[PDB]
């Protein structure tokens, strides 16, 4: 239930949510939405999702799901060929059972025999960040088809889908502004969304 | 279609049709006559994906009972979403022959400025082209296509110590790793498009005197056409560096290809055409400066029966003239008139 | 029948053979087996003018998967008119052909006399035939029809000048530009048809490695028939000059053949033959003399299981010496028996 | 399928297959695309007697216009009784493949071990395979058959007068007159079955420029199987005396073939693979002694879009070594990266 570091590490928390957010990522998010086409956001999507693909099954493998490890395994061979390297979801649309899910990363795996969560600590222009699922998360930089990405490109690749997850949120950004305490509420979507998967 | 079940559906097509040509050329004289066949079957997995493939072969029936002169021109498989593009691999038409198909509307002549297997202007082996439609279904007629090369060169069986591959063949079709791309453009009955090539040309191409000796082999091509009211009208000015064949003698290192048709269908069915062909080579080697190596205008007409059945008469105007460059290479310089009778089904 | 569309009649045929050689003679034991595909359309472009087309390819499976035996028998295609004739033009059978089937109907051999593209005898390339039915609507079994034939030379790739043709094959199927006629009549049960044709001689089958010298083809063809009461009765007897190949000695200058068959068909299904083939000649060159070409009986019997299905048993007894003729020409003496069935769809 | 009327129904199939080569031997690396293409009919005599037939072509689309390679895979035809057994003459597989087959379900890179008209191992000429089902009905799953091989030897007319026939070929692929005959048992499941065939080697094969001297070649194979709840789980032992080709040097004198697969099937489509062949020759006649010939793993998935498009991945981990015996044998020794679309029609 309570965390550690509960006084300190919350102002910068609400600077970078109502004075870096709606100043730099929220007035690029209404352009983003407008002026890029559907198709184009769509493409990139499906290709972003696709570079961390060989990635799901290697946990998958180390927790133990014959079915779902073969899942991911087809999606990302039917993207690089016949989906030009990711941006066609050939396997996606091939079947409606083969959608693409959420990223199982290193910390889910962690997580599957039970590991404590740790001190909360919020990272600056990040948000929020844990030991055991975004600690963990830097685990799959040897794997191959991801080893091969150069540290300047990686970090964009990041930003990509935060503009894409705050795109989709702009129809329920008031939830959060009429809320007494966001960073209560914050908190525990965070580790609700995440949870063991 | 002679099959059509459970999605999956099957269209017989090809065209049988007896041709003789009557010219001075000894080489080129005689009977012509050759036949399709080939099969075009499509299926459709679900709702928002479909399979489609394509299989065509070519059999001269001109020849005689101990020889055979049998080939394959195009075959290729792909998948295509319902509005994404389209995507298929193997035997198919390069992307600049998407664009130079406007003024190939002639029945049996037309087209000669360029060569089947001759990088990336005709079909050939080992391509990847990756066709989108509508722009991802946002503006209506405004395509664009991406293509790719294989690494195709000396034949495996041929005891060479150099790059080889299987599927060899003469020191006339060889082509390096190359990456393409084009975009075309429709209206109501205008039209406009242009053509982008680019190929590496492999070692065994600059062994001999070939002439046209190059790393890279690009290749621009653009033209227009306009298809409306029965008219069919259209242009095309190609710029291709070490890519058109010249002929036995090798390759031009620039040529400036320019041809045009004009054609107006009839109620009746008459559809008559009027078309000229030109192309002037530069920078030619073996002492040569400036000589044509293609310079001709062809007229001719075609009768449809119903939908399939027609008999057309073609009468090409050969104004080249004969020097030591054409016999060299083995061109025609002397007019030929062609009858043949298609039958479609 | 594959397609019953609005005037796109498709036919698809086709068979499979499988049979075997039993000879002492090692040139032609062993497999024999092959195969034949092809389509036979008709396109109705209205209730008097009608268009069609045919197709044949046959594929032989006697040889290995590292090499191909195929060869082209009929393409051609052409239109079909009501009560005034039809014209087609393509790969086609002969004007005496159309005669000399009555008497070729036995199971697997028999036609030994003529060869593949030997002048107007058998399936050749270029030829335009003129057929007309029941003589212009006027009397029913009088049919009659003209043909005609292309030159044909030496081939473009090897330098040899003289005739040159882009169809270009071996010396003993080369053949000029010829007019050739044929008229038939043929009653009730009874029936006697003959044919007259004549090819010109090209330069190159007048050398001196090649027996046979002339300036003209002419050939006179008759024949009977006789089909009623399920019994096949026919007989013919032709007369070329420089016409009938003997083998890769050349022509003879003259050669007289004599053909004459007996079957009857039961009803459970059994249908023997009978046959008898002489190819005496009568001015063979370089000392020949009243030399036999080919001399052999024909005895056997076809059963029919169904319309798909049939088996056949065929024993050909060789009637012709050894001498040293026969081995120079290459003509086998050994008998041959094969038995085996054929399959068709 | 295509047609089916008065009891005679057709079937027709085939497929298009885009084949990428990726890897340094350069011997086998490129554009390997072909095509498939055939019929396969049947006929009902009578309510006991019936009939069918099978026939398939292979036309290599990698080549260019000027070249051609194509072969005839399997054409065969015969009759099928109710419950006595069914017959059938032409080409078709061998007995001793019926026991192979189970570990041959291999995508791309299977049934290395053998090779087309070796020793009765593949498809093959003059194949008179007779095969009776369910031991004339008395127990269930207990299949066996027998097959008798005509005698082949070198090809007519080239400089050859002992052991002549009209579909000769070359040595590598002689065989003589063997038969064989196979049998096996699938209960539920499991299955178990054997081989045993003895062909007999021609004068040709037996010089001294091909390793191998015998009177007969024995070879004796047995395997298992296992087709049950959605997995699939197979070996098999093969042992031949003189059977095996090793490249163009011969054959091996003693061969221990052992082949094993292992493929499961899963809800949505994905088939993944797993294959071991293991290959030792003994008594090698040119001081090779005991060596490994076409060794190799075998590890790969493919995927089924629907019943009549699919796409399958391979890669092959060589574990032979270079070394003089592999130079002068054309055997490969390195990873193959092997990827192709195929589409079932
Ligand atoms: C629909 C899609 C359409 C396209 C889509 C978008 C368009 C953009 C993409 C295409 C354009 C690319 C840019 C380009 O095109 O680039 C430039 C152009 C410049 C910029 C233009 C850009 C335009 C952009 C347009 C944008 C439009 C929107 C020119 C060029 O092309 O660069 C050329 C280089 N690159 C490429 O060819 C393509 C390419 C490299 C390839 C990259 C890897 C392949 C990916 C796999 C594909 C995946 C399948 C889907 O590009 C790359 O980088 C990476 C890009 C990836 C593209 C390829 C994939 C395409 C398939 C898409 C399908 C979805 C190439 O380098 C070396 C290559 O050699 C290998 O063969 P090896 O086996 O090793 O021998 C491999 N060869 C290949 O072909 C690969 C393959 O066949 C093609 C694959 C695709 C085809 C089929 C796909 C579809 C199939 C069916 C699908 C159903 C290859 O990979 C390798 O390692 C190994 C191998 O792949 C990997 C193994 C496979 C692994 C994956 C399989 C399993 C995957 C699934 C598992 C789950 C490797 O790179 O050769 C010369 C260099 O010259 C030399 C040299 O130095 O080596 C000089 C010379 O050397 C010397 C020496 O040593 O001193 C000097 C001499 O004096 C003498 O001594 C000799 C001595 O006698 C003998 O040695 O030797 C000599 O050796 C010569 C030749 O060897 C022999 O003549 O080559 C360069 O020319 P240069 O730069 O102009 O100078
Ligand atoms: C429904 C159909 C059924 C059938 C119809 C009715 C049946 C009757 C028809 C046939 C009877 C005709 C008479 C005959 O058949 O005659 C006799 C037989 C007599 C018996 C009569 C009985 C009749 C029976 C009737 C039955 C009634 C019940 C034998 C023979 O055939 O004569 C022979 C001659 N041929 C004819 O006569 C056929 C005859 C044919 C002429 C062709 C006309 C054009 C075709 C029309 C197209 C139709 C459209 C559909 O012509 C003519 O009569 C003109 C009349 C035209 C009518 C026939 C047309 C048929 C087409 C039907 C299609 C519907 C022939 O002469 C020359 C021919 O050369 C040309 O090629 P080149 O120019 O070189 O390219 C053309 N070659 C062709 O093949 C044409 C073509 O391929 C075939 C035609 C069409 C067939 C297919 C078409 C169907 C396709 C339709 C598809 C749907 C051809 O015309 C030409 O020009 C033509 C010109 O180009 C082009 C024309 C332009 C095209 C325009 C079309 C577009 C229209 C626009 C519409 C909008 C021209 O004739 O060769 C020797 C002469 O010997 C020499 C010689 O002196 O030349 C000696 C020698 O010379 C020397 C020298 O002195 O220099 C000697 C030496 O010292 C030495 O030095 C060498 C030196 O090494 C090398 O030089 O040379 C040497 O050179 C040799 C050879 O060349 C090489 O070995 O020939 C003669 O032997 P001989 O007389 O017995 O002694
Ligand atoms: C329902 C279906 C059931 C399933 C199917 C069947 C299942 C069972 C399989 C069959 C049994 C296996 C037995 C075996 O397999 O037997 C052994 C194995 C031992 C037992 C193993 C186990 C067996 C049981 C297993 C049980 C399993 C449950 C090994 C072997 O195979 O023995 C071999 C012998 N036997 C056979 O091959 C099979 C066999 C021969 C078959 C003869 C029967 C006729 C055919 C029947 C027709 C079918 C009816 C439809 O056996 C016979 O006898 C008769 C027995 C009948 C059986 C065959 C029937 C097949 C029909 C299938 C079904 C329809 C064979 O003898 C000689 C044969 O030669 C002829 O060619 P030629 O004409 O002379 O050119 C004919 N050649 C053929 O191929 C026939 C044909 O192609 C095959 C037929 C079947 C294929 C197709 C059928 C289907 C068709 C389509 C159907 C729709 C053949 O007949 C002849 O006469 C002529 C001809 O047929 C007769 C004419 C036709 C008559 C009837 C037709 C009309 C019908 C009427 C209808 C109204 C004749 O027998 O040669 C070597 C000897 O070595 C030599 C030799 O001396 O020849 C030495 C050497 O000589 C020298 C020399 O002499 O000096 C020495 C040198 O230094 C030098 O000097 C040179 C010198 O320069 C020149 O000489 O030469 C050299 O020449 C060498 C080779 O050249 C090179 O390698 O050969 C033996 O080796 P060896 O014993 O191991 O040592």
């Amino acid at each position: 239930r309570s965390d550690p570091l509960e006084g300190f590490n919350r102002t910068m928390y609400n600077f970078n949510f109502n004075v870096l957010d709606p100043y730099i990522v929220r007035p690029v998010a209404v352009a983003w939405r407008d002026y890029v086409p559907q198709p184009a956001r769509n493409g990139l999507s499906n290709f972003t999702g696709n570079l961390e693909e060989p990635a799901v099954m290697v946990n998958y493998f180390l927790q133990g799901d014959p079915y779902q490890g073969m899942v991911h395994f087809t999606r990302f061979f039917l993207n690089t060929i016949l989906g030009m390297g990711g941006f066609i979801d050939v396997a996606g649309m091939a079947n409606p059972k083969l959608q693409r899910t959420e990223p199982h990363r290193f910390g889910s795996t962690l997580g599957h025999y039970g590991v404590g969560y740790g001190p909360y600590v919020q990272l600056p222009f990040y948000g929020s960040f844990t030991l055991r699922d975004d600690g963990g998360d830097m685990a799959d930089g040897f794997y191959p088809v991801l080893s091969w990405l150069t540290w300047p490109m990686s970090v964009g690749k990041w930003t990509l889908e935060g503009i894409e997850t705050r795109a989709q949120l702009l129809d329920s950004d008031g939830l959060l502004r009429c809320s007494s305490d966001p960073y209560i509420m914050v908190r525990e979507a965070y580790f609700q969304r995440h949870d063991f998967i | 279609e002679v099959y059509n079940k459970d999605g999956n559906k099957l269209d017989l097509y090809g065209k049988v049709d007896g041709l003789h040509y009557f010219s001075d050329n000894k080489d080129v004289d005689g009977d012509q006559t050759y036949m399709r066949l080939g099969f075009k079957g499509e299926t459709q997995v679900t709702d928002q994906l479909t399979g489609y493939g394509q299989w065509e072969y070519q059999i001269q029936g001109n020849s005689a009972e101990n020889e055979n002169n049998s080939w394959t021109r195009v075959a290729f498989a792909g998948l295509k979403f319902q509005d994404v593009g389209s995507f298929d691999y193997g035997r198919n038409y390069g992307v600049v022959y998407d664009v130079t198909s406007w003024t190939d509307v002639l029945p049996e002549f037309g087209g000669d400025t360029y060569g089947s297997d001759n990088f990336m202007q005709q079909r050939g082996n080992g391509f990847a082209t990756y066709r989108n439609t509508d722009f991802f279904g946002l503006v209506d007629g405004l395509n664009f296509a991406v293509q790719y090369q294989g690494k195709n060169g000396n034949p495996s069986g041929e005891g060479f110590t150099s790059g080889v591959t299987n599927n060899g063949r003469d020191a006339l079709r060889q082509n390096g790793d190359g990456v393409g791309g084009s975009i075309t453009y429709d209206y109501e009955g205008f039209g406009i498009g242009g053509a982008i090539s680019s190929s590496k040309r492999t070692d065994a191409q600059n062994t001999a005197a070939y002439i046209g000796n190059g790393d890279r082999a690009e290749t621009y091509t653009g033209g227009l056409k306009y298809d409306a009211n029965n008219i069919y009208l259209a242009a095309q000015y190609t710029q291709t560096y070490n890519a058109t064949r010249v002929g036995s003698l090798g390759w031009a290192n620039k040529a400036q290809n320019f041809e045009a048709v004009a054609q107006y269908q009839f109620d009746f069915g008459l559809r008559p055409s009027l078309a000229y062909l030109q192309s002037k080579g530069k920078n030619l080697g073996r002492g040569y400066d400036d000589e044509d190596i293609l310079k001709y205008v062809d007229v001719g007409a075609t009768y449809y029966f119903n939908k399939n059945m027609s008999t057309y008469v073609d009468y090409k105007i050969n104004l080249l003239d004969d020097n030591q460059f054409t016999r060299d290479a083995g061109i025609n310089t002397d007019n030929i008139v062609a009858l043949g009778l298609v039958y479609q089904f």
